[PDB]
């Protein structure tokens, strides 16, 4: 389980893997972590399976009603705050979820990490999940905010690879989305046998390390 | 309901051609002490059903009251003989009782068996519950032998033995039971099961009660096994 | 706490000892165990004393709340062992008012189907079934004993002695001696040995409450 | 794991299933639970396999060593005494519900041993998980002083109960008749087997991918 | 056997060739990889291959005690050491530590070297597979065909149970052990950062490192 | 708790560590510790964990190695040293745990620059890019991306500078001072890097 | 002493799909820890004319989740006069399971059916409202043995992609292979199996007999 | 495990049942309990079977290691109930060789003053004290019973029945019936009821080992 | 875990905090957090502990205070605010712990510059030099020595600069970035100090 975000020069690159494991066994490997909340705000599953799939669907219900009654598109900051509050009500009940409610509203490109304990926080370069430590590693040394869409998704895909390659609980197809001034387009609904692309380009050994 | 102290033991309920033949010993043991040796563990909850019992005794007499008063609730709103509660109904109702309690953590430790004739092809449209010829063949598909574990696990077979016979008399039944047995064939088969239990099962004894649910009613008798 | 019930030919006896052990220290000798619910049916309580206290309080409340309730309106039935402290009292007979024992016993299961460890024994006279003698258990498992019933810590030391000496239809005299010797033995070799023992004789028309003060000596 | 044995008019018949389970799955479906000890006594253990297998191997040789020092056929009353003494030192750790039998100067003797060290003498017994099932059918039809071809049939019928009515027991039943002079290990004895084989399912030669292939001829 | 230091080992038999295969991940923590070169199969003898799996601390410690014992025994006999006796060594070394056990689940594969019986000739040796398995206690179970042991045991019993077929040549046995291994290491997250298949024949040893999934 | 980073090319071995001494309740006791244990035989050794175990496992190994190189006029090879250090650490894993994390290093006349890797449980194996401590979750990925094969020694420092700013910017307890060892051309030199 | 209220009765529910059909196969053994309650307890229930659900948890929860689910579907039929699509039943089960999140049903489910012309779709859950549409899946005691097999005969990570074509006639033989391979090697996998095939015209309940050991 | 010892006028009886319950499942009916240490003294073991096995093995080792040790050198004493399976054997009398019971019992305390819960009972004939009958306890607390001794799970149900029916100096016939009825009652109302019961009669010059197979029926 | 320092003279109140967001396993999630909660009524509030409790105790107080200042055209005094914040925190101490550490501050027309101090257990009391978190073990003593009475606001910053270099040099997890609030002359201004 991994995730990214950038708020780079002209949008946001949310990127995740697609693995879902139960201890050691791999329950499934074609799971869609990215969740479309609004036409602009799009969440990200992580941590527990249901305890994050359900709420971002539940948060989907809350925004549809509000965005309908007031007929103004909700903002990320408002969307994040609603999520963290209902997530707070279940402190001791064992909910486990880390959600990066990236999106776009009238006030520019926002971004908000949310955790199961109402850990709402504004930022630029969040990443949650078991491999997030490696994901921060690659980004911080490469992230520039003046990247263009071409090499930004290359950087996002690059990080998700290095996380999945090094981490055990992360792997499988990598997704890399992007957020315009409106909407979002799935730039990569991709593959993951590409270690033999980045490093160890020519298959002749095992790439010992 | 915190722990079993006065516990019954195994019952066996097979079906032969004239109806069910459910048998049970008549001992309730207060732990490792045969405190009661004339307790009855097979109650009549309808003119066509019985209700087996294993585990702690405090809860049969509970679950007996629940059914025995549901039965009269039926017996009051009955216009035709087809309005009676089939043994399937109870076993699907008892299953609910055990399951709804498993939602809480009070299971009422038991292994209730619901057995009876699941049909109305034989006229008994005058219920003398308070105070009470030849057998009829029964299609072996109109007889329902339920079972409910204290976790809600329920199913029906041709023969259901619960409690501790599930390791002793089940092996005999699984390889010597044939459909459409006869009166004396079932009794000797059961007597070859309980005699196995009485020898190897510490919490069981002689003095069997055998109940048969035939096309005419529910009949009782009290053998005493000969080793 | 030893505790007994025997059914002789025309009435039921209900003995007990009198001791409330609380961790090897006798809180009090000479404590009531054979309570009085109604004129004809007596409760022999055991187990934890605190729990058995409330139950008898509740039952005395119920057995009065329906003793008067099942009264018919008009006039009815106008057609007609040293140092043994003894006294008897009579009923208000024909038993239309006094309710059956079977209710009181079965009323217990509903009442004490809880986490309330008491092990009562009920003995009384009745109109329909003459002399019945029930045995509630820890979790409320009443079984109508027809011959005798024991309970409490010290009963199990006389289980066999009772089943051997108990005849079928006994007279009041020889039922008294058997129930006297039973409690004494359950006292001689048990550390819940009461002091005086309180034999009670519920019968058709009266209830006499003996008390006996004695010990055992053996020639062996 | 179900193991049952019984005596006959002048011989003792052992018997066991064949499988070892990690607990949610099986490890193999052919694991001889009978175990040779000497020419005239065999043992058929249960419980954990590591403590089981080495206990017999240690005993299988400590009898021969004693048989060589003396010149008498080993006595079943002996091997039981050495088992219990070793088992009790490990009161609940060398867990192995061993049943063994054989012939000696006395008749055919069958001892049922338990992990702590309690050893009994029985005319028939069954151990392991299926012991409950095996003992039922074993006891109902057992009759003192029978003959081999119904003794073998019964013990095969006995384990066949523990094969079906139990989850921890399955595979091919087998038997070791231990008559006064010889033994008759009949390692396969019945056929509870598979159902469907659609095709061999072979794969074409170029599969895998093998970034490296270092081949060495010795 | 732990999720700490995940690993798996498999071995299957053919006509007269056997193949042993194992992953190459040394998992420092359960969900972390720190090496993709930790081969878990060792040449205990020129035709006795052992495949260890489990706590990587006790893989090497048990490997060294085996190499210490085997080399000792080979020298004192002037001759090479066969599997059948060696397999019973490993069932005693493990069992001697029954109370403080090495957390390894060894697999022993390699040719049995049946009788030097020499019918109608001066040399007649027919090699036989002789696979086997073990457990941390040291209880073995000889098996004429596949043996699997490791964390992925329950993901590999199923794969072996179907795809395995009785007798095959090396060019086909390697395919049904490589495809039988690769597709079970794609379903266990604590093992499978590179596989290695080593099929051996009475004449040559063929060692391959497959193109596994680095996930 | 303490970050150890080890890199190795084909003509150099570079080790790195943080020079803090966390080793008290919260007080950063010493801002320039000693974790490395330079052996004469052109090897090295780098430890982690509680200093009570570093000081007596590091010093114990320096002796038995130095004793070996003196009892036998030779100098122990890295591989023998790497699998000897592990053996003792595995020796005590069931008597006295010695909760330490190693990164053996060194040069050989035969096998060249070998790096190794031992966890607190004895899990020795050669690698090309090690890491230890809670900081290993953040420098490992950096090491993969920028470690192209056949590096020059000056590049590896630029990778290390890239790893150090990573821990400062994102690690929990922001290490600022680090100490390296640059083993190449048979010249074991040292340098300290801040930030 | 504390009365742990969860048991695993075993059993497995193999699922498999294609452009025209979905294949759902479940055993019928219902066993306690080591003894066996019965040789035939159907773990597969049908909800609509073209949607079946298979579960492999504890039999009390299996039944009370299927009975409850049908109650909410016959309710849907009455109010809306048209049977619910599988996608509707898919989310409806997600909520029911998650509605009891903090005391969850011990019931792993696989939901199978057809929605478009055929477009055979198959969801699987884990006892708490988390469903991912998949090409093939199984849940139960034998789950850890079958998912490896199906991943090598549905998705081809082989060098040359053979068997890229799958026909209903042959896929049944794959499933019968999987359900039988697990039967020997797994303890709880049953003795009689029921295979349900949902094609464009209806459901077929053809049966197969497995090992009883 | 019920287990008895009675001392009649000229010899000691030692009954037992035959059942090895292991958690409500009869591991085996027809198991030995009345062991044979030497010709005259028999052990009636109880409690955990595994523990009682080693102890009898050790004692049989000691009682032989000193049976021969206390042999004098030269020639000495040259001056002179259905289906009851019965057989008797004689001693090698004058008892110079066979050592006293008191040692064997007191040898137990030293041996089983450990964490080894077995509750034996020893009965034998002797030269000096005629027929003694000891009762080792869980922690090794031997007390020489002079009248009778019981132990095991099922004994406490016949404690009173024994103390009532036990006369002082009884004959072999009426001691047999009492010990037969005692074990049967301890079996009728206990879940460690053996099958056959093995009455043993150690006396002055012989030892006869009865076995009885019977049940109880009551008129009540 | 997070350091809060509060100082107060007779004509100023200065608060300080570290701007880290430890709030994940080890990853320094955000290097510039928001712990302060500026109230309009010329007060302030500074919190610590898990951000899940800061964000909903800080925001809950801002409302009930702002609601008060709007429902009643007045503006709440510091003392009422200080003993209201404590009361709610004590209200939930036995229902929902709200593990937070406060440093109430503010200005009054009557009582002047008041600083306060509440622990995770509600232990309110006025002080002149507060501190919180594991860093309070190191800045408290610094505050005593250099806090002479009737300070000028510029001196207090020099004390704070003296406190910040102390945490960097000797604290466990070396905080480098800090954010202050300088309340004086009815001008609540803010500034960030690095190192
Ligand atoms: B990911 O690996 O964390 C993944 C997130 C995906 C479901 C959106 N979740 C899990 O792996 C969790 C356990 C876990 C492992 C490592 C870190 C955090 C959590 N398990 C599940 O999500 C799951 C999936 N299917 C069934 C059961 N559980
Ligand atoms: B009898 O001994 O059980 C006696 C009968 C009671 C009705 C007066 N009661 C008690 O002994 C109990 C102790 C006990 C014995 C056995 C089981 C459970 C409890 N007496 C008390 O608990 C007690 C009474 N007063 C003060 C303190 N404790
Ligand atoms: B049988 O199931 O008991 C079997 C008999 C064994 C001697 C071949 N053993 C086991 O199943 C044990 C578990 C066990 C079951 C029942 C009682 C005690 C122990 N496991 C193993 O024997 C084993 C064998 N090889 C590998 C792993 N485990
Ligand atoms: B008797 O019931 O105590 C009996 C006498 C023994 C000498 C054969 N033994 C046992 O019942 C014991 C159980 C027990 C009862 C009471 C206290 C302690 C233990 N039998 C066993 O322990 C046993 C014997 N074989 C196998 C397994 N368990």
């Amino acid at each position: 389980t991994t995730t990214l975000a950038f708020k780079f020069k002209d949008g946001i690159i949310v990127a995740v893997d697609s693995r879902a494991s139960m201890g050691s066994f791999i329950s499934s490997q074609n799971v869609e972590k990215i969740i479309e909340i609004n036409k602009n705000i799009l969440g990200t599953m992580a941590g527990g399976a249901a305890d994050c799939l359900y709420w971002e669907k539940y948060l989907g219900k809350i925004i549809k009603i509000y965005e309908l009654r007031n007929n103004e598109k909700i903002s990320v900051r408002a969307a994040s705050t609603i999520l963290s509050n209902i997530l707070y009500q279940y402190k001791g009940y064992g909910l486990c979820c880390g959600i990066i409610l990236s999106g776009y509203d009238h006030t520019g490109f926002n971004m908000f990490y949310v955790d199961d304990s109402g850990k709402k926080v504004e930022g630029n370069l969040f990443s949650c999940g078991s491999g997030s430590t490696y994901a921060y590693s690659i980004l911080d040394s490469a992230y520039d905010y003046n990247l263009n869409l071409d090499q930004a998704v290359e950087l996002a895909r690059n990080a998700i690879y290095h996380a999945t390659f090094r981490d055990g609980g992360s792997g499988g197809k990598v997704r890399v989305f992007h957020i315009h001034k409106n909407g979002y387009d799935k730039i990569i609904e991709g593959e993951d046998v590409f270690d033999l692309h980045y490093h160890y380009t020519n298959p002749e050994q095992k790439d010992q390390y | 309901t915190l722990g079993p102290v006065v516990t019954g033991t195994s019952v066996i309920a097979i079906k032969y051609k004239h109806g069910i033949m459910i048998a049970a010993d008549r001992k309730a043991s207060y732990g490792s002490y045969a405190k009661f040796q004339n307790v009855e563990r097979i109650f009549k909850i309808n003119n066509k059903t019985v209700m087996g019992f294993s585990g702690e005794l405090a809860d049969a007499q509970y679950l007996h009251e629940l059914l025995t008063r549901k039965n009269i609730n039926n017996l009051s709103e009955k216009k035709r003989k087809e309005d009676m509660y089939t043994p399937q109904h109870y076993h699907s109702y008892v299953s609910r009782v055990f399951y709804v309690r498993k939602n809480r953590i009070d299971p009422l430790f038991n292994n209730i068996i619901i057995a009876g004739i699941n049909s109305q092809k034989y006229d008994n449209n005058d219920d003398n519950v308070l105070l009470y010829e030849e057998y009829k063949e029964i299609h072996k598909d109109d007889l329902y032998i339920g079972f409910v574990d204290m976790h809600g696990t329920n199913f029906c077979d041709d023969y259901i033995t619960t409690g501790y016979a599930r390791y002793f008399a089940l092996t005999l039944l699984r390889d010597h039971y044939k459909d459409n047995m006869t009166e004396e064939e079932a009794r000797i088969l059961i007597n070859e099961c309980l005699r196995i239990l009485y020898f190897r099962d510490a919490t069981s004894s002689n003095f069997i009660q055998i109940v048969k649910v035939t096309s005419k009613g529910v009949e009782y008798e009290e053998p005493y096994i000969l080793p | 706490t030893t505790i007994i019930g025997i059914i002789y030919d025309n009435g039921v006896m209900l003995a007990c000892d009198s001791r409330t052990s609380s961790g090897t220290f006798i809180s009090n000798k000479c404590s009531r165990k054979i309570n009085r619910i109604n004129e004809n049916l007596y409760v022999c309580r055991s187990g934890a004393s605190a729990h058995s206290q409330k139950i008898i309080e509740i039952i005395k409340h119920y057995c009065v709340s329906m003793k008067n309730e099942n009264r018919k309106k008009g006039r009815f039935h106008e057609g007609e062992t040293k140092n043994k402290y003894f006294y008897e009292d009579k009923f208000n007979d024909y038993n239309p008012l006094v309710e059956n024992v079977a209710h009181i016993t079965k009323k217990i299961i509903y009442t004490n189907n809880n986490f309330l460890s008491c092990a009562l024994i009920f003995g009384g006279y009745d109109k329909i079934k003459k002399q019945q003698l029930y045995a509630v258990n820890l979790n409320g498992s009443i079984i109508e004993k027809h011959d005798f019933a024991v309970s409490g810590s010290g009963s199990i030391y006389i289980q066999s002695y009772l089943q051997d000496k108990y005849k079928k239809f006994m007279t009041k005299k020889e039922c008294f001696n058997l129930i006297l010797n039973c409690v004494k033995y359950a006292m001689h070799n048990d550390n819940s040995s009461g002091g005086l023992i309180r034999i009670v004789n519920i019968t058709k028309s009266f209830v006499e409450e003996f008390t006996v003060v004695n010990t055992q000596m053996n020639f062996q | 794991t179900t193991i049952c044995g019984l005596v006959c008019q002048n011989a003792v018949i052992l018997g066991a299933d064949t499988r070892a389970t990690e607990g949610p799955i099986v490890a193999d479906k052919n694991c001889s639970k009978l175990h040779y000890i000497s020419k005239n006594i065999w043992c058929a253990g249960a419980g954990v396999a590591g403590d089981l297998e080495h206990t017999t191997l240690w005993l299988q040789h400590n009898v021969e060593l004693h048989r060589l020092n003396t010149n008498t056929q080993p006595r079943v009353s002996m091997c039981v005494s050495r088992l219990t003494q070793e088992l009790f030192k490990y009161q609940g750790y060398k867990v192995c519900a061993i049943v063994l039998g054989g012939v000696d100067v006395n008749g055919p003797q069958l001892y049922g041993i338990h992990p702590h060290g309690s050893s009994c003498l029985l005319p028939f017994t069954a151990l392991g998980s299926g012991s409950l099932n095996a003992m039922a059918v074993l006891e109902a039809k057992y009759r003192d002083n029978m003959t081999i071809e119904e003794g073998k049939n019964l013990v095969c019928e006995a384990i066949c109960a523990g094969i079906f009515n139990d989850l921890g027991s399955g595979g091919n039943v087998d038997i070791c008749v231990i008559t006064k002079d010889s033994y008759q290990h009949i390692r396969p004895y019945k056929e509870p087997n598979m159902r469907l084989y659609h095709l061999p399912h072979p794969t074409i030669y170029p599969k895998g991918t093998t970034p490296i292939l270092s081949e060495k001829i010795e | 056997i732990y999720n700490y230091n995940g690993g798996c080992v498999l071995g299957m038999s053919g006509s007269n060739c056997v193949a042993i295969a194992c992953d190459l991940r040394l998992g420092a923590n359960t969900f972390t990889t720190v090496s993709t070169k930790f081969s878990k199969i060792f040449k205990m003898n020129n035709n006795v291959y052992v495949g260890l799996s489990g706590l990587a601390t006790d893989i090497q410690t048990l490997y060294e005690i085996l190499r210490y014992r085997v080399n000792l025994y080979e020298v004192r006999q002037d001759a090479e050491m066969d599997v059948e006796c060696f397999a019973n060594m490993l069932s005693s070394i493990l069992y001697s530590n029954r109370f403080s056990p090495y957390f390894v689940n060894p697999i022993v594969v390699g040719f049995k070297l049946k009788h030097y019986v020499d019918e109608e000739g001066e040399k007649k040796v027919n090699y036989e597979p002789y696979l086997t398995a073990y457990d941390l206690i040291g209880a073995k179970c000889e098996t004429r065909d596949f043996v699997v042991n490791g964390v992925t045991s329950e993901q590999l019993f199923g794969m072996c149970e179907s795809l395995y077929v009785k007798d095959q040549d090396e060019n086909g046995l390697f395919e049904t052990i490589s495809q039988c291994l690769l597709s079970a290491l794609d379903r266990d997250c604590i093992s499978g950062w590179g596989a290695e298949v080593l099929v051996l024949t009475p004449e040559k040893i063929i060692k391959k490192k497959l193109k596994a999934r680095m996930d | 708790m303490d970050t150890l980073i080890g890199l190795r090319g084909n003509n150099f071995v570079v080790l790195a560590a943080d020079t803090y001494s966390i080793n008290s309740i919260i007080k950063l006791k010493n801002d320039d510790n000693t974790k490395f244990y330079d052996i004469h035989g052109n090897k090295c050794l780098l430890l982690g964990g509680s200093i009570g175990d570093r000081l007596q496992f590091g010093e114990f190994i320096r002796k038995n190695v130095h004793l070996y190189q003196y009892q036998n006029n030779t100098d122990m090879f890295v591989k023998s040293f790497a699998f000897f250090t592990r053996k003792n650490l595995a020796y005590y894993l069931r008597r006295n745990p010695f909760e330490v994390n190693c990164l053996i290093a060194g040069y050989d006349k035969k096998d060249g620059y070998q790096l190794y890797w031992c966890d607190y449980l004895s899990n020795m194996d050669s690698v090309n890019k090690g890491a230890h401590g809670y900081g290993a979750y953040l420098v490992s990925a950096i090491l993969d991306k920028y470690y192209h094969e056949n590096l020059t020694v000056d590049e590896a420092l630029d990778i290390f500078k890239l790893c150090f700013e990573e821990l400062k910017k994102r690690f929990l307890l922001t290490q600022i001072n680090y100490e390296l060892r640059i083993m190449y051309d048979n010249k074991v030199e040292t340098q300290y890097v801040t930030v | 002493k504390r009365w742990y209220p969860y048991i695993d009765n075993g059993g497995t529910v193999i699922g498999l799909t294609g452009k025209d059909y979905v294949i759902l196969a479940a055993d019928t053994r219902l066993s306690l820890s080591y003894s066996i309650y019965t040789r035939f307890c159907p773990k597969i229930s049908k909800l609509t004319d073209k949607c079946i659900i298979g579960s492999s948890g504890m039999q009390s929860d299996i039944k009370t989740l299927h009975s409850l689910l049908q109650k909410k579907i016959q309710l849907f039929v009455l109010e809306h006069s048209h049977y619910p699509d599988i996608h509707v039943i898919a989310r409806l089960l997600c909520v029911i399971l998650y509605s009891r999140r903090f005391f969850p049903y011990y019931a792993f489910n696989i939901l199978a059916g057809v929605d478009e012309n055929n477009k055979g779709v198959l969801y699987n859950y884990d006892s708490v409202g988390s469903y991912c549409e998949a090409t093939h899946s199984c849940v139960g005691s034998g789950s850890q043995l079958i998912l490896p097999i199906l991943d090598n005969r549905v998705e081809q990570k082989n060098q040359l992609i053979k068997n890229t074509n799958f026909n209903l006639g042959d896929d049944i033989n794959f499933v019968k292979d999987a359900i039988t391979s697990a039967t020997e090697r797994d303890i709880y996998t049953g003795d009689k199996t029921l295979i349900y095939v949902i094609d464009k015209m209806g459901i077929n309940v053809n049966t197969l007999d497995l090992k009883q050991d």
